[PDB]
């Protein structure tokens, strides 16, 4: 009540966090008007956010170019890696439709991981679903160290799989400073 | 009823030691390493400080010179393996009434507490079935930078004590502990009163603890959290006290006016002059504890010496009555 | 949603938290460094509710970074801008103030711009507000290449800013993708 402010924020386990963003979104934003962007990006996040209640992937944010969202929220999911993986899988030919009717060289890369997380809200204001967490920040630069039309999966998340797709090396630490510091193995499901 | 204490204070005001005394009352080859290198750095710390003092301390016997040298050059030995000679020459150098000369200076540069202690005791460290007793536990000194958690518990009554970084750069990592705690302890070296911090060297030790103090009762995050004061290091305080060269109102006049208090209660054949002082640095946090925080929490001063168990048995509880 | 043709774009982020937090078994596993960015955060919300920032609209807050649109009149005709500033002095003015009672020594780094910027909401599952255009990307990238305790704008941008009784001071260029590169000032205080 007094001293803080209750903070309306809940820890979780055994989540897997995927990140996702537009390869050279600049490449087109040169292109289409300020305007034809905003609806291709309200276009595509749209089918996004339909294929992760299908996929049973909770949307957490969308950050100009990127999208993420995270399995095992609300409702503990022991499918959580596959979850994310899957919604890679169908979110990718989403963006390819942009390929045909705008900008070439649009494709999503894919960056997911497991872990713990602190899901909630923070402040007081507009308050903003977001997550809070080394994990999350972990998927975060997996995405960033992402290969375009291919998707990103840790060591951890390649456990949670059950080994049930077919990966190869990442070689993320040649890809992202941070993936390289940590010492993290990383894979692309083929 | 569990509770959740938090200990708070300046640099080398006696957490660790309190901390210690919890788990000697309601509770090594790895830890002689330590007390060997509190040793060293400690004889170091003085006859390098010779020089540098003004006016300079010259020795008493111009032989030791040469052991001086030797101190000198290996005082950053990345693994020193404490050679037999080490003892000797810094035995030899201890004896040595110039370095003594210098240690009663030990006020006008940063220098351990635990000097005096095993530097007496050379003989006692050297020997190679050296076994630390309970207060070479308590005397020795590693500074602790970071949050450690220790469970204890008394009269089927679990607690939670919180140990901290005193020094600047850690206090940054209090507030992770500022929430859900049910009191703070705050630790302060009365005795540092002629001192100055080791952040800076120039910033008084004891007005470091006093402005630290006022930070967390005036915290915004502690409106409600009541804060213990333990004026510990009473031993070294009525000492400095009785010497009578390091007057303390020349470091804070106010003490110029300042008179023992009516309901004062000084210990059994204790000199006047130490109660009209011991009390003074006591009501020197009071009157910040004393100028807010009303009815939402209180201060509860503590004469201490955490290197005493049976001192700190005693006021400790105290502090389960609060 | 519709299109504004001047709105100013602030971001006032603090990249010093990121070292800051830490998911130690002591503090909950993170726990306890969110709960300071919520007093954080909470704190430069206080101000939204302020009478000379009635005018500012929080967009959104990216990680440790705080989002606000001055210019939307909505959820001198360019003194939006002015404004906008006052409100990156306003939440230095409070970030210090956790300091004092936290211990610690963040600092905030302000990137402001403004132009014009697409007003609406995105996303059919939850629909949320938010503002697009270049204007954002720009004054965003004036924040990850901005200066601690330091505010950084655009040419036109110092330009008003001096016509409203601020003085800007060259910091050099800086490469923004896709944009090329752009001279930046700082507000001088
Ligand atoms: N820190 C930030 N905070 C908020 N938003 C940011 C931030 N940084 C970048 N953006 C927005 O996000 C888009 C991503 O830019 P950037 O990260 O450089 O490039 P890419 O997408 O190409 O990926 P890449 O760097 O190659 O891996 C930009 O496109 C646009 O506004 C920019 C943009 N622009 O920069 O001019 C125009 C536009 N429309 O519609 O005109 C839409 C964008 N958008 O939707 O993201
Ligand atoms: C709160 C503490 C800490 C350390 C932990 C954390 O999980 C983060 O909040 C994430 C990871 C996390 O909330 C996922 C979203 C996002 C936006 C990715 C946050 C930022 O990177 C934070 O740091 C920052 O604000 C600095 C980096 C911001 C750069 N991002 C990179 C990703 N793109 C897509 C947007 C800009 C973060 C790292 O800060
Ligand atoms: N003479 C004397 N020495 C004491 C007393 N209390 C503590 N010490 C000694 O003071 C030194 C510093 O104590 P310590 O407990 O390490 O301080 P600290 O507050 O924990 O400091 P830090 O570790 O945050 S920087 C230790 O060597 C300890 O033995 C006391 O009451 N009298
Ligand atoms: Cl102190
Ligand atoms: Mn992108
Ligand atoms: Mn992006
Ligand atoms: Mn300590």
């Amino acid at each position: 009540d007094m001293m803080f402010h209750k903070i309306y924020i809940q820890k979780h386990d055994n989540v897997s966090i995927l990140f996702a963003d537009i390869e050279g979104f600049t490449s087109l934003a040169s292109q289409c008007t300020a305007q034809e962007l905003v609806m291709t990006l309200n276009e595509l996040f749209a089918r996004f956010d339909k294929l992760a209640a299908e996929n049973h992937c909770l949307r957490i944010k969308i950050l100009g170019d990127c999208y993420y969202c995270v399995s095992g929220l609300p409702e503990a999911r022991a499918d959580h890696a596959h979850c994310c993986v899957e919604m890679g899988m169908d979110m990718i030919e989403a963006i390819s439709l942009v390929r045909e009717m705008t900008g070439v060289n649009v494709n999503m890369r894919v960056g997911i991981h497991s872990g713990r997380v602190h899901c909630g809200v923070l402040g007081l204001r507009k308050w903003q679903f977001d997550v809070w967490s080394n994990d999350v920040t972990l998927a975060n630069h997996m995405e960033a160290g992402g290969k375009a039309g291919r998707i990103h999966i840790t060591k951890a998340t390649l456990s949670y799989l059950n080994g049930d797709y077919e990966v190869e090396p990442g070689c993320g630490g040649e890809r992202n400073a941070y993936l390289k510091e940590h010492s993290i193995e990383t894979f692309l499901i083929l | 009823a569990t509770h959740r204490l938090l200990l708070l204070g300046a640099g080398e005001s006696g957490k660790s030691t309190i901390v210690k005394q919890m788990r000697i009352l309601h509770v090594k080859a790895t830890k002689v390493q330590d007390i060997k290198n509190n040793l060293k750095e400690a004889i170091e710390t003085i006859v390098a400080a010779m020089s540098n003092l003004v006016p300079p301390v010259e020795l008493a016997n111009p032989e030791n010179q040469f052991r001086v040298d030797y101190i000198l050059s290996v005082m950053n030995v990345p693994d020193f393996d404490f050679p037999p000679e080490f003892y000797e020459h810094a035995k030899a150098l201890w004896e040595d009434e110039g370095v003594r000369a210098c240690y009663e200076r030990s006020n006008e540069y940063q220098l351990i507490d635990c000097a005096q202690y095993f530097l007496d005791k050379i003989d006692v460290i050297k020997q190679d079935d050296y076994v630390p007793s309970d207060q070479d536990l308590l005397r020795c000194r590693v500074l602790t930078s970071g949050i450690f958690e220790t469970k204890f518990q008394v009269d089927k009554v679990n607690f939670h004590m919180f140990d901290v970084g005193g020094q600047r750069d850690e206090r940054r990592k209090w507030i992770q502990c500022f929430n859900d705690v049910t009191a703070i302890i705050f630790v302060v070296a009365s005795s540092s009163y002629n001192m100055v911090i080791r952040e800076d060297n120039q910033t008084n030790r004891l007005q470091e603890a006093l402005n630290l103090f006022k930070s967390i009762w005036n915290n915004r995050w502690l409106r409600t959290i009541s804060v213990i004061l333990f004026l510990n290091k009473q031993d070294l305080l009525a000492e400095k006290v009785l010497a009578g060269k390091s007057k303390i109102e020349d470091y804070f006049p106010e003490f110029a006016r300042y008179t023992t208090p009516e309901d004062a209660t000084p210990e059994p054949g204790e000199d006047p002059r130490v109660t009209r002082a011991k009390y003074f640095i006591r009501d020197e946090f009071l009157r910040i504890s004393t100028a807010s925080g009303d009815g939402r929490h209180y201060c509860y001063p503590h004469f201490t010496c955490a290197v005493d168990t049976e001192n700190i048995r005693r006021v400790f509880n105290d502090c389960r009555d609060i | 949603h519709q299109s504004y043709d001047c709105v100013c774009v602030m971001f006032a982020s603090i990249p010093d938290f990121k070292e800051f937090y830490t998911e130690s078994d002591v503090n909950k596993e993170g726990l306890e460094c969110l709960r300071l960015l919520n007093e954080i955060i909470a704190d430069f919300d206080d101000l939204l509710s302020k009478p000379k920032f009635s005018g500012v609209e929080k967009i959104k807050t990216i990680g440790s970074t705080y989002m606000a649109a001055t210019g939307l009149s909505a959820i001198r005709q360019y003194m939006h801008i002015g404004t906008m500033v006052e409100f990156a002095y306003a939440l230095v003015g409070k970030l210090d103030a956790i300091n004092k009672h936290s211990f610690n020594d963040f600092k905030l780094r302000v990137g402001i711009n403004h132009g014009p910027v697409i007003a609406g909401v995105i996303g059919a599952q939850k629909p949320q507000y938010d503002i697009w255009g270049n204007t954002v990307n720009v004054a965003s990238r004036m924040d990850s290449t901005g200066v601690l305790d330091k505010i950084q704008v655009t040419e036109e941008t110092s330009l008003i800013l001096q016509t409203l009784g601020y003085t800007c001071t060259c910091r050099g260029i800086i490469n923004v993708k896709g944009k090329g590169d752009l001279k930046t000032y700082f507000v001088n205080t």
